[PDB]
Formats: C-alpha cells, structure tokens, sequence
C-alpha cells in the first residue's frame, strides 16, 4: 500500500567521501591515484521522507550518508528493472546478522518491513542464483556509506563520524574505511532503501544521495597512516597545477599545467556516387525462375539496392542471412551483388546452408561455407504445378564428384555405372543423370515447388557500388569534425580544397607524412584539411601563503575560440 | 533415522469417535505404501486400511468399510485416521506401519498385509460396550 | 620460508564415509566440504577399502595442494556396475543414475557392502533407474518418479500395456556372486585454485624466523630477504605493504595475524690495491661501504 | 634450447585391439625428476613411507610403472600417436651429414 511522501531539497557536497583506493599502509608520503570519487563542491539531494517514487537510479556507485539515530534505515536493494523478469540484489541489516540474496523476487510498489517479515518487500523467488550471510555493518552522528560495482565485485566501505549540532554537512576530513566484497556480476542501473515502521505508526526520516565519477585524487598520509587532506585534480586550475607539481604548496612564479583543443562534435558520411537505381524487379517476379541444375545469376553494381520494396515483389515469409543482417543491408555499401534464382523442392528448401550435404548441393548449387549473403525461399504452387504434372524442371541425379562452390553444370550425357562404355545408348549400367521433378497442385507441403533466390554481396575490397541512398550532408566548412573514409579515420577542421586533384587523385599527403586533402566518392569534390585549434594552458599565481588567486593563461590563441 | 510414533486413543462408548495420527520422521523412500494394523487379545494382527502415496488411491477392508477414513498429508508426513461408530469388536492394539512399494511388472502397485519393514509402538483403543 | 593460510577446522569425513546408511544411486547424496584442514591418511581407518582411485591427481598428493571446495557424492551400488564408476563411461548408472564430466579431476572409493547391504529375504530398499528419455547431462540427478510411457498411446496414470516403471529394485543377497555383492561407492571431486582456497594440509609456515637472511616462496612471490620485528601500525585487513619504490616493507602472517619489517640483506663491492706487478704479488682486499665487524 | 624437426600421426587404426591395448607402459613416481634426453628402465617397488617396502605391494607400496588404455573407440587425445624426431648437432667438428652438394 502507498503510505509514505517524500520531498527533496538540494545541497552542496562540500569536502566528503575520501575512501582508502587500496588496503595499503604508507607514512608522510602524497600518493596519487585514479579511481572513483565524489567531485567536491558537487550536487546532493536532501531526501527527507515522511509517513511516492524511490525509483533512485544508480550510476556506477552510490554515496548515500543520514543523521538518524533510531536506526530507522535498513538495508539496500539494487537492480536494473526490479520485478521478477531480472535478477536484483538484497542487503538487509538486521540488528543480529546480515542477509544478501540474488534472484527474480517481485518488489511492489514500495517494499517496507511490516515489523519482522519481507512478504510485501517481495511475493516470492523463484529463480534464485547467490545467498550470503554474515555480521551486520550498522553499530549526533553521521553514518556514511560508499557502494560500488567494479568488474562483477561489489565492494562497501563505511564511516560513523560524531558531529555537534550542525545542520548541514560539518567541514574538514573523514575517511573512508573498506568493510565488504563480494562477487554479484550483474548490471544494476537503479536501487531503493527500505524503512522499517511498526503497527502503523507515522515516521519521518532524512537522507542525503550522491553519485560518483572516475576522477585522478591525490592524498596526505600523517605519520600514523590516517588520511587527513585530499586534493582534486579537475576542480579548478590550481588544483591541476598542485597535482602536477605534487604538492600542497606552491609558490609564486608561473607554471605550466596541459594542454587544450577543440573537441569534435559531429560525424560525416561520404558514400559512393550515385546516379541510378538497382532493377529488383526483374529477378523476384518475372514468372521465369531457372532450373536448379542450370541456375541464372544475375549481377548488379552501381545502383541502390532498396531492400524495402523486396518484401513488395515476392509472397515471401521473411529473409535469412549468415554474414550480414536483412534490416542492416541499408547501410552497409557492397562492391557488387550477385543473384541467383531457380526452383526446388519443399523439402529441399532446408537443403540451402553453409557445412550441408545432400543431393542438390554437391550435384546442382554449391556456396561456399564462408558465404555472406541472403536467401529467400517462397512457394509457388500455383504457378509451377500443372493437374498433369509438371516436366519441364529438371535436376541431376548422378556425378562423379562433388561440385565446388559457385560451380553449375548444365553438360548433359549419359552416366555411366559399369566397366562397359556407355556407347551412346542408355541400357545396363547406363543412367541419365537427370530426373524430372514431380510437381501437383495435390502434394504435400515438402513436395510443392518452391522459388529460391539467394543474393551474395561482396566485402569491401573494390570501390564500393551498391547500397542505400545515404546523403553526404556537406561539414559545413569551419567545424572541427572527425571524419570516417573508406576505413580512414581522421579529424581536423576541414574547408573546400582548392588543390587541383587530377581525375586520377583521391589523396593528398602532405610535408609530415599526413593527409590534407580527401575525397568524397558521392560528388567528386576535393576537400581541405587542417588541424583543430590547439594550445597550451599555464597558471600565473604568487605563494599561497599569500591568496589562492591565480591567473590562466592560454598560450598561442586570441580570445575568440574558448 | 526412520521412527513411527502415533498419538490418541482411549476408551469411549459405543457410537462414540476417535482420532488416531502416526508420524513419519526420517522417512527417505520415494514410493511407499504404509499401512495401519490392529490386533486384539487373541487374534492375529491384520492389515485394515491403506491408500496410495502418488494420488491417494484409498484402500479399505470389509469390516471398516466407510466407518474408517483416513488422509495422508505431506506436509508433516503423518497419517490420520478417522473412526465412528465404534463397536464393541473394534476394541484392540493399534498399530501404524510403514513399508515400500513392490517393484513388479514395471508399474506403481502400493501392497500392504504382511512383509512391513518397519512398525511402530502401537496403541490401545477400548470400547466400554 | 613460506605462506600458509588461517585454517584451524578439521573436514568431517567420519559423517561421510560411515552413516549406517547409504542413499541410493539414483539419488546420490552430495555433500560440501570447504573451510577446514583435510586429512586423507585417516580415510583408510574409516572404510575397508583396499586402495585409492584417481585420475586428475595422486592418492599420495592429497595432502599438498589447496583445493577451493570439496564434492563428495556417495551411493551404493551393484558389484558389476563399479566398473561404469569412470570417466566416459557407458552403462546403465553412466547415462541413467550418475554422469560425470570427461574432464574430472578427482578419486573414487569403492568398497563391498556385503554385510549391511544384505538380507536372508533379501534388500529393496535401494533402486536404480531403467528408463530415461535422455542420456544424464554430467553431475546431474533424476529424483522425479513417473509412468514411463513407451507407445503411442498415453499412459493415463495406469501400467498398462506400453506403460513401466523406471525404478527397478536391487536384489541384494549374501549368497549371491562378488559381481551382485553391493557395493558402497564415493566419489570426491576437487576444484582447482580459482576462488581462494579453503581445504588442504597443516603444515605451519615454516616458523617464522627472525634476523637472518632468508629465501622465501611467500604466496607466489619468490625472493630474499632479511626480516625483523615491526612499529608499524597496519590496519586490521592489510596483507602487503610497499614503499616509495612500490616494493613491499612490513608485512602481516597468513597463520598468525603478526606484524614484521623487511630489509635488503647486506652487500657491497670489492676492490683490489696492488703495487705494479714488476714490483710484488701482495695485494690488499677492501670492502666498500662496509663496516669492519660483519666482512 | 630445442632445434629440430617433429613428425607426429595418429596410429589408432594399428596400436588399437577390441580387448584394449596395454603395450605401452609409463613410470609414475620417481624420486628425482628426469634430465634432458634421458630414460628410466630400472624396475623396482617405490616405497611412500618410512618402512622399507620389502619387495611387497602392501601399504606405502606402489609400482611406478603403469600400463596405457589403448582402444579404437577412446577420444582422440586418448589414440595412442607415433612420434619421430629429428634433432641436429651443428658445425663443431668435421660435419658428416647434408644433402647432396656437389663439389
Ligand atoms: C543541485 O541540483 C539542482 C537540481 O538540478 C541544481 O539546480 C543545483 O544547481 C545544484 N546545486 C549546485 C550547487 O550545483
Ligand atoms: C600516532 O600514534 C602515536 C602513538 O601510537 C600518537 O602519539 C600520535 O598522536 C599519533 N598521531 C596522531 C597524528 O595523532
């Protein structure tokens, strides 16, 4: 039942959430690391709950810190979707022990402790994969808590700080001390916290949330090993220049701390040209289809192939393809297509697979077991089956080997089984490798006629000539932009090319050995390249004895481009 | 590990009811057929009742037929058994048995009589008369 | 030296290899055996067995290296049917009751139950599965019990015709022959070191030593060193601790929660002063950097 | 520092019989391990404990020489394989052995 409100106020995060990266001892030494922390001066949400939506997505890690002291906060549970269609995670407190569980449990609404059973935190648990149980972490305080999921290890560390009566987050420091690891390895975008109310009773209860990135800290050990001060390395230009200079300290002068660029933002599509379309409409339906043993083909270069409109020309059910995918053959570009269309059996529809054997395959069509394509198979029973039967199709019977791939053979002559030479005449040991199918419109499924036709698509290895109608929206002509050409990827801010590319020219190398001039396959124009604005930063500042002032200067660029 | 104890009885008068239970604890065998047996002073022990431990397919013998019922639950692995109408020659020692299915002819055949593995203590049920 | 764990328990193969009672083959009984030191020279005092049987290690190997958990799957069976007790074997029991996987790395035990298994009237109190649609997938067990159905029609509940019973009886006797004998079998299987390890043998972490240059294996980490009492205070859960040059200097014991330093043993260079070799042979050894007592 | 040339084909179809193949056998405890290029034909009863074993395959008794499973049926790690290797002592003294040069 839905008993409970909520309100969210905001705050600063001031200096908090520091926690010990690794389970080693040092002494009066800096260290600097890289690895997951709360940015300072960042953004809190003052949750305060009062007896609603606790829907709180989780990120990659959770910060979460309260000042309750009637233990009114128990236990965390975190998952993707929370029902029982997915796995979730179940860390309850306990004032005696501690409880995990993973497994499909349906949470409703809002899961509570009735207070001492879970039946409306979840039905039941049908699929259940991890148990685990131990001692339980939670012992004018303030109780913080750091979770994180890194690599399938889920990882907890804890602190109870005292703090006088202040009523938002008390300044200075307080680590972070490691409590529990344990290997879950599932995705987990969202968690909850559950409360616990006795009947029911009205409760109030206030929290505060944050999230975590991946930042570069640098840390102060004393001499007993307790961190007592931590700087950020992306905070302000000062911190950069303490971090790289490795002090806390620095004094007047002028250093120099990185470098700055223009980053991109957009991507550009240069397709080959294109001036026709590819005549689909000539192999699906043209109430032809050639024999299975003597096979057209059918080749099809520079023009569109519009998949689409396949599904408009044949009664068929649905594609199939091995090296590629039907919805994706619109943006891929092939070099060239190859059709072939003929005629089998129902039951030789499934004969039509990379690594099969069978009497059409190695007699009548082969395919490489590497093969990339498509295959469309559709019944037509009312158009290749006569009352009488129909004869005109044909497929052989008897060969001497195997055929290899792409091979036909439409040579006709009589087989020969015995010592004797055939002689030209067909009587013992002397068969015609060439059987008629048996074609009714009163057969069974596996016996109907059925249309074939398979599209192979050939890699990337000429100048591309078929695919979808792409468009080359032009780069503008002053964006710092990458750019992706025929498996080159650059990036630069790129203008028209004045350079007089010869008909034969597609590349321009310039004095270091770098391209500065690209070409465009679907309009034949030539295009300059030159590199993304790009500087150095440095800090003027006096001692910090002084003041923290400090001045940025960029070197090298007016103040007109950031 | 396998133990038979059973609960009830009494002395009552004639057309009165009772209720008699034996429980199953540590029983392991997947197919069994268990059965209750009586005995009074001077006569040979016999089978009396029994069902099947699949679907319940219930069991009964000529002279306690529809004046005994009996149930078998799962949950707790115990027999109850139902009496009313007591009679005079019902008076004698109760008993609650347990024994395995037999194996033959490639089917699920629940047999009771003789040949039991195990039995429990037994009970004394009287009628005033 | 080296590095061993903190384990103090001892594994409880007194409850396995004899409970008075054997579950079937069907449904073998599978127990844990994790956190505790295991001593396999005391197997032979529990059962009469006449020797060990296995194949991814030695009977006379079991004592050294650390497994993370430990299987024991315990049945009783015929006295001919112990030979489809191997890896990829064919049989009844193989594909029907009990499968194992090709790679098994593991021993099996197994020893007559000739007078506990058998009675003058004969045991039926342990089955073994006839019937099964599907060959057993490794490590898998069949506890369900239904009509088999081998026609086409249903079997609707009754052993009619093309209906059986895929659970047949062992006959057990004392008078039968040593192939018919039944047979109580266990089967342990080992898990190599992949989580941390849990179960292996007592031998102390050679004492540790204190004030001499010393070798040392410690957890995979081969080297020497000289090693003294500690001032440090390392936090409860530390296991190595390095230095400005990223090399460990205070260190903790897996077998005893100790806190101890770490220094390079002493060494130096020598160099010869000789007068020219027209002259003399005399020549004078100096050691640099060196105080004069240790040389 | 191995130099040299290694044949290896499988030989189920010859050192495979239905009753199963045991003419090979291999050593499976040794006190010492193995130098390079060196074999082990001495035969005798490995003793694992402190009392001598006697000449008797009682407790702490074992043979280190075990017979292969050889079989037509087995796994093809389990077919038994023939083995030629070919290994080449280079120019140190006068060489003995090359192909057909002619002077
Ligand atoms: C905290 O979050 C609110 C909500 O977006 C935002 O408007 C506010 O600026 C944030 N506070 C700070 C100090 O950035
Ligand atoms: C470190 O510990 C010593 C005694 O162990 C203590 O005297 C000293 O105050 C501690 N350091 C700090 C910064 O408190």
């Amino acid at each position: 039942v839905n008993l409970i409100t909520r309100t969210q106020s905001y705050t600063n995060s001031f200096t908090r959430g520091v926690y010990y990266p690794d389970k080693v001892f040092r002494s009066s030494v800096l260290h600097s690391t890289q690895d997951l922390f709360l940015p300072f001066f960042s953004n809190v949400t003052w949750f305060h709950a009062i007896h609603d939506n606790p829907a709180l997505p989780f990120n990659d890690g959770v910060y979460f810190a309260s000042t309750e002291k009637s233990n009114i906060i128990r236990g965390w549970i975190f998952g993707t979707t929370l029902d029982s269609k997915t796995q979730s995670l179940l860390i309850v407190n306990n004032a005696t022990n501690v409880v995990i569980k993973v497994c499909e449990f349906q949470f409703c609404n809002d899961p509570f402790l009735d207070v001492e059973s879970e039946f409306r935190v979840y039905s039941s648990a049908n699929n259940c994969t991890f148990e685990y149980v131990s001692q339980p972490f939670l012992m004018k305080n303030l109780r913080e808590f750091v979770f994180k999921n890194i690599d399938g290890y889920f990882k907890i560390y804890s602190k109870h700080t005292p703090i006088n009566l202040e009523r938002d987050l008390p300044q200075g420091f307080s680590a972070l001390e490691p409590l529990v690891d344990l290997p879950i390895g599932i995705n987990i975008t969202r968690f909850q916290t559950l409360l616990a109310l006795h009947r029911w009773t009205a409760g109030a209860a206030a929290y505060y949330v944050g999230y975590l990135q991946p930042r570069t800290f640098l840390l102060k050990y004393n001499e007993n090993g307790t961190i007592t001060d931590a700087v950020d390395c992306a905070l302000d230009p000062l911190s950069e220049t303490k971090c790289t200079l490795k002090s806390f300290t620095v004094e007047k002068g002028i250093y120099q701390t990185s470098n700055f660029r223009v980053q991109p933002t957009e991507s550009i599509v240069r397709f080959p040209n294109i001036t026709n379309l590819c005549p689909f409409h000539e192999v699906f339906n043209a109430t032809t289809f050639a024999s299975v043993y003597a096979w057209n083909r059918k080749r099809i270069s520079n023009c569109v192939a519009d998949y689409s409109v396949i599904y408009n020309f044949a009664p068929f059910f649905a594609f199939k393809c091995y090296g590629v995918s039907p919805t994706k053959l619109n943006d891929l570009c092939f070099t060239n297509v190859y059709a072939d269309s003929f005629v089998i059996r129902g039951n030789e529809v499934s004969q039509i697979a990379p690594g099969q054997t069978g009497n059409i395959a190695d007699y009548n069509y082969k395919l490489p077991d590497d093969f990339t394509g498509c295959v469309i198979a559709w019944n037509s029973n009312k158009l290749d089956s006569k009352p009488s039967g129909n004869y005109n199709y044909l497929y052989r019977l008897f060969r001497k080997s195997k055929l290899k791939p792409f091979e036909r053979d439409i040579s006709t002559e009589i087989y020969q089984a015995g010592n004797k030479p055939c002689n030209g005449v067909a009587g013992p040991n002397c068969y015609s490798p060439l059987q008629s199918y048996g074609f009714r419109p009163t057969y069974g499924v596996g016996h109907q006629p059925y249309r074939v036709v398979v599209l192979s698509f050939e890699l990337l290895h000429a100048p591309a000539t078929v695919c979808g109608p792409k468009k080359s929206t032009n780069l503008v002509k002053n964006k710092c932009v990458n750019f992706n050409f025929n498996g080159l990827t650059g990036t630069g801010v790129l203008t028209e090319s004045n350079k007089k590319f010869l008909p034969f020219q597609q590349f321009g190398r310039d004095i270091a050995d770098t391209t500065d001039a690209v070409r465009d396959p679907q309009t034949l124009e030539i295009l300059d390249i030159t590199p993304c604005s790009f500087g150095g930063v440095s800090v003027i500042t006096p001692g910090t004895n002084t003041s923290n002032q400090v001045a940025v200067l960029y070197q090298g660029v007016n103040c007109t481009e950031v | 590990q396998v133990q038979l104890q059973e609960s009830g009885g009494g002395l009552v008068q004639p057309g009165g009811s009772l209720r008699l239970s034996c429980a199953a604890s540590g029983f392991t065998l997947d197919d069994y057929a268990i059965g209750w047996f009586r005995q009074a002073p001077g006569k040979e022990r016999e089978g009396v009742l029994c069902i099947s431990a699949s679907g319940g397919s219930t069991l009964y013998a000529d002279s306690v037929k529809g004046r005994f019922t009996i149930s078998r639950d799962k949950d707790k692995n115990t027999v109850y058994l139902q009496m009313n109408s007591l009679k005079p020659e019902d008076t004698a020692v109760y008993y609650c048995a347990a024994a395995g299915r037999l194996d033959l002819g490639s089917g699920y055949v629940c047999y009771g009589y003789y040949g039991t593995d195990y039995w429990g203590k037994g009970t004394q049920v009287t009628v005033s008369s």
